């Protein structure tokens, strides 16, 4: 289109800043404007920019634009595991009301968490109630792949924040075998 | 002394159909012209880019490029929101520019006319309706004077570039402006509506500048019954202007058309009714009627 | 429409027969702009009618000169016809080198 | 200061249905817009307007009409549901002093089926934590799963002693088909929820996993056997 977004698609690690990067050709550029939404939800407001070099900051957000060069970046500064939703560089033509807005396609963010202390470990279920299993506690770099068979079903990593605690881990399931489940993982593993 | 016009036409006459022809005038000589089909502004004057440089001028040509097709959308949707108040065909006219004065003194305007009445200009920072204008303008102008960008812009145009584009331009067009083009005079008559009486017409044509004075007389004394018509242009940037007398048959002896001008010196244009050149010019004329 | 076109047809120079001039028809006090001119020599048109720019006044009235080459004779005959919404019919204006 | 909400957040239809889709505003905002969020290409418009009942088409305006009643309301038609049709639609109101005054609503996800008897509600099984976490983490996961639902319109929450919690909460973000193969295939999807185990341990502490189905209306009625699927909770209980 006339607005282009980039990367497709960041990842970054919890605490880390992050870049999000906006090239248009739209004209006039009246004014430019960044977006956030969560998945399955609406577009939420983070910052508008107006001015030839223009600064502003919301938040976390900071955000720059220059006209002459038709560019604009979003910083993100000690990005949380909130920020996951996708993200809408959009430009504006006219300063009045007849005017309107160019849509860019979006950039996922991916949080990724710092897990502290690695306790990688598979429990079971168990199974409550009256009907008669969770692999925890990896790293970053441990990516689950899911079954090459129909019987068994097994979800990809997920991020929980006990937030009283200072704590966060992965999480993974699997249902149908428990000691031996999603091969394609670390030795070190309990049973 | 001088006045600078840049003239917008623009027409819309459904949803799809429209287009914006531009010109302008510094004084009564054309220096630009903005055909709809052309993409850029075309000069009629040797000296028509004024004082200003190669990219000065393309910083206010890309300028005006983007602001014709933006206001033609602008309008189209100005229109869709005045859903049933307005509706095509409508005609836009724009007049913006400089009054030129001794300064380094300069008054500027823009004046916008609507269906062939003027309604709104710009005036200080804002758009502003005029006395008289439908009371259905007051929101559009709300709406667009929301757009402290095109306020801006347009503040610039007039404040600053205006002023100082037309001083460039009263420097390179010097000559030019100042001509000089001599009259040349010839007489003519019809019958005139009441009986025994007939009407006498006194050519003047291709005079530059504008001023002239044109007056039948009998000797010293100007005959009061002179009527002057208006002014029309020649293709070739001059003047034609007519004056004519109604007498008597047989009371035209003795008329003379005398002729005042700044490009004769002290010497006056004066015909004589039958003179020695009337009645050979005439014998040139003559036609089947 | 809002107004109907004044129209006038006169000559650069004073004609002289057989002698090469210019002819303008300069039409006024028109409103809307899109109007239809064309200038005939003797009932047919006349091929290379040259126009200036359309433009208007400060009453907000559009004008234009309609001019060609013509040379004047005794017999020879030269109008300005125009088409505007604001006649049903077109209106024809002779050359008259005597008013 | 207030809210714009498109209703329905989710929307059964069939092919060549069909379908209606309101938005209200209380912004006193003059314009109103209906866009469309493909998958990797962001938003293009569909109808906006200027106010009762203006309605101007935008560059997607094929294959829908829209109409405005009121200034505080703006409805889209879509006239013939496609085949395996999937879209999400969102509404946004604007002033008409500020170009930048929009506000968009929470969006609406469509999804045709194909035909109506695959629709089923999801089962809800709440598991219990294992032993061997306890002694070795002294945190305690529970588990939740709901499964056998089609389509993936969905709202799993967790609650404990009858509040809604989300700090040590997970839930995949992506449904997974029961049958990768059958287009249409109901879906499976799964949820934690991460106590301390001190907490875990009294049974005075009350565990429960909802989850908001939105599924059939009491509109459209339903002609075969069994339960109808209609939008409803179904939770699985624990201590
Ligand atoms: C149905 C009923 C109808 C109702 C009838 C009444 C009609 C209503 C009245 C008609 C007027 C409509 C106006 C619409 C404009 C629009 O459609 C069209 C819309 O696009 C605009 O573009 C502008 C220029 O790029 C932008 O400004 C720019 O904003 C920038 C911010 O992003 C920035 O602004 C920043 O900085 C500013 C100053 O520091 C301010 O601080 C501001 O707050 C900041 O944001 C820049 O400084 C601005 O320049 C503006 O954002 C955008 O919105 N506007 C512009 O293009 C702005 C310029 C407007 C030009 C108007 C001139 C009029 C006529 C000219 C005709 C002449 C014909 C051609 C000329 C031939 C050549 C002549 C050669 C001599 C040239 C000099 C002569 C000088 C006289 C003109
Ligand atoms: C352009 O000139 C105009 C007036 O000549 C200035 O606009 C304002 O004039 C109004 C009267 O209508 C006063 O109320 C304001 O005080 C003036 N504006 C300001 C901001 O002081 C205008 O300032 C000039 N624009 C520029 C850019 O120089
Ligand atoms: C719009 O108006 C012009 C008349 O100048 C006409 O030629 C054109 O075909 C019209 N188009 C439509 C779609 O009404
Ligand atoms: C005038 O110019 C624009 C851009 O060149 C064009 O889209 C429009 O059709 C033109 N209008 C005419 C030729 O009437």
């Amino acid at each position: 289109t006339q607005v282009e977004q980039s990367p497709q698609s960041l990842v970054v690690r919890q605490g880390e800043n992050s870049v999000l990067q906006c090239n248009y050709s739209v004209t006039p550029d009246n004014h430019l404007r960044w977006f956030k939404q969560d998945t399955g939800k609406g577009l939420v407001s983070l910052t508008v920019l107006v001015d030839q070099k223009d600064k502003t900051s919301n938040g976390r957000y900071s955000a720059t634009l220059d006209k002459d060069a038709k560019h604009s970046t979003l910083h993100i500064t000690a990005t949380l595991l909130d920020d996951t939703a996708t993200y809408i560089c959009v430009v504006g033509d006219r300063g009045s009301a007849l005017g309107r807005l160019h849509f860019g396609a979006g950039t996922q963010l991916i949080v990724i968490p710092d897990i502290q202390n690695p306790d990688p470990a598979v429990y079971q279920l168990r199974d409550s109630k009256s009907s008669d299993c969770l692999f925890t506690d990896f790293d970053s770099q441990t990516n689950v792949s899911q079954s090459k068979d129909s019987d068994v079903y097994i979800t990809d990593k997920c991020v929980l924040d006990m937030r009283s605690m200072d704590f966060k881990s992965n999480s993974a399931v699997a249902w149908s075998a428990c000691a031996n489940a999603f091969n394609n993982i670390p030795e070190d593993t309990f049973f | 002394n001088y006045t600078f016009r840049c003239l917008q036409m623009s027409s819309f006459a459904n949803r799809s159909w429209s287009r914006t022809d531009s010109v302008v005038w510094l004084g009564d000589l054309q220096t630009h012209r903005w055909s709809n089909d052309s993409a850029t502004i075309s000069f009629t004057k040797p000296w028509s880019q004024g004082k200003l440089s190669n990219q000065q001028w393309e910083k206010l040509q890309h300028m005006f490029q983007v602001y014709r097709v933006s206001f033609t959308r602008d309008i189209q949707e100005l229109v869709k929101m005045m859903s049933p108040k307005e509706d095509y065909p409508i005609e836009i006219q724009l007049s913006a520019g400089c009054e030129m004065y001794p300064g380094n003194a300069s008054e500027s305007f823009l004046h916008v006319a609507f269906q062939g009445k003027y309604v709104v200009r710009f005036w200080g920072t804002s758009w502003q309706t005029v006395p008289g204008a439908p009371s259905w303008l007051d929101l559009p102008i709300k709406v667009l004077n929301a757009d402290q960008g095109t306020s801006a812009t347009v503040q610039m145009l007039l404040n600053d570039t205006c002023p100082l584009f037309v001083r460039g331009l009263l420097e390179a067009g010097k000559s030019d402006l100042e001509k000089q083009e001599k009259p040349v005079a010839w007489l003519s008559s019809v019958p005139s509506s009441a009986h025994g009486h007939r009407q006498l017409v006194c050519h003047v044509s291709g005079f530059y500048p504008k001023p002239v004075w044109v007056m039948w007389m009998r000797g010293d004394q100007e005959q009061q019954g002179t009527h002057r018509g208006d002014f029309l242009p020649n293709a070739d940037e001059t003047w034609y202007l007519q004056a004519t007398l109604d007498v008597e048959a047989g009371e035209e002896a003795g008329l003379a058309c005398r002729v005042k001008h700044s490009s004769l010196g002290g010497q006056d244009i004066i015909l004589y009714w039958g003179s020695l050149h009337h009645i050979l010019d005439a014998q040139k004329m003559v036609w089947n009627h | 429409i809002q107004k109907t076109p004044q129209i006038q047809v006169y000559s650069r120079h004073p004609p002289e027969n057989g002698k090469p001039n210019i002819l303008n028809c300069y039409v006024t006090q028109f409103h809307p702009p899109h109007i239809e001119i064309q200038m005939l020599k003797n009932g047919k048109k006349i091929p290379k009618v040259e126009m200036s720019d359309m433009s208007f006044s400060k009453d907000w009235s559009f004008y234009i000169l309609a001019h060609t080459e013509f040379t004047p004779t005794e017999t020879d005959t030269y109008a300005c016809r125009v088409k505007h919404a604001s006649m049903a019919e077109p209106k024809t204006v002779y050359w008259d080198r005597d008013m | 200061g207030g809210i714009i909400t498109q209703t329905p957040k989710f929307l059964i239809g069939q092919e060549g249905q069909k379908l209606t889709l309101k938005c209200q505003q209380n912004f006193n905002h003059d314009t109103m817009y209906w866009y469309r969020q493909d998958s990797g290409k962001g938003l293009r418009l569909i109808y906006y307007s200027y106010g009762a009942g203006s309605t101007e088409k935008g560059d997607l305006s094929e294959g829908y009409d829209a109409s405005r009643e009121k200034k505080s309301s703006f409805s889209l038609t879509v006239t013939s549901a496609q085949k395996n049709e999937m879209a999400v639609f969102l509404c946004a109101s604007g002033s008409l002093l500020d170009v930048r005054e929009v506000f968009f609503g929470k969006g609406t996800r469509l999804t045709v089926v194909e035909d109506l008897k695959n629709v089923f509600p999801p089962e809800v099984a709440v598991f219990e934590p294992s032993e061997a976490e306890i002694s070795h983490t002294q945190k305690a996961t529970l588990v939740c799963l709901a499964t056998g639902f089609y389509p993936d319109h969905v709202e799993l929450s967790w609650w404990v002693n009858g509040k809604e919690v989300h700090s040590g909460v997970c839930t995949d973000p992506q449904p997974l088909k029961e049958q990768p193969a059958l287009n249409d295939s109901r879906y499976a999807l799964s949820s934690r929820l991460r106590v301390s185990a001190t907490f875990w341990q009294n049974p005075r502490n009350h565990f429960r996993c909802q989850v908001q189905f939105y599924g059939l209306s009491e509109n459209d009625e339903w002609t075969q056997d069994r339960a109808k699927p209609v939008t409803q909770i179904v939770s699985a209980e624990a201590w």
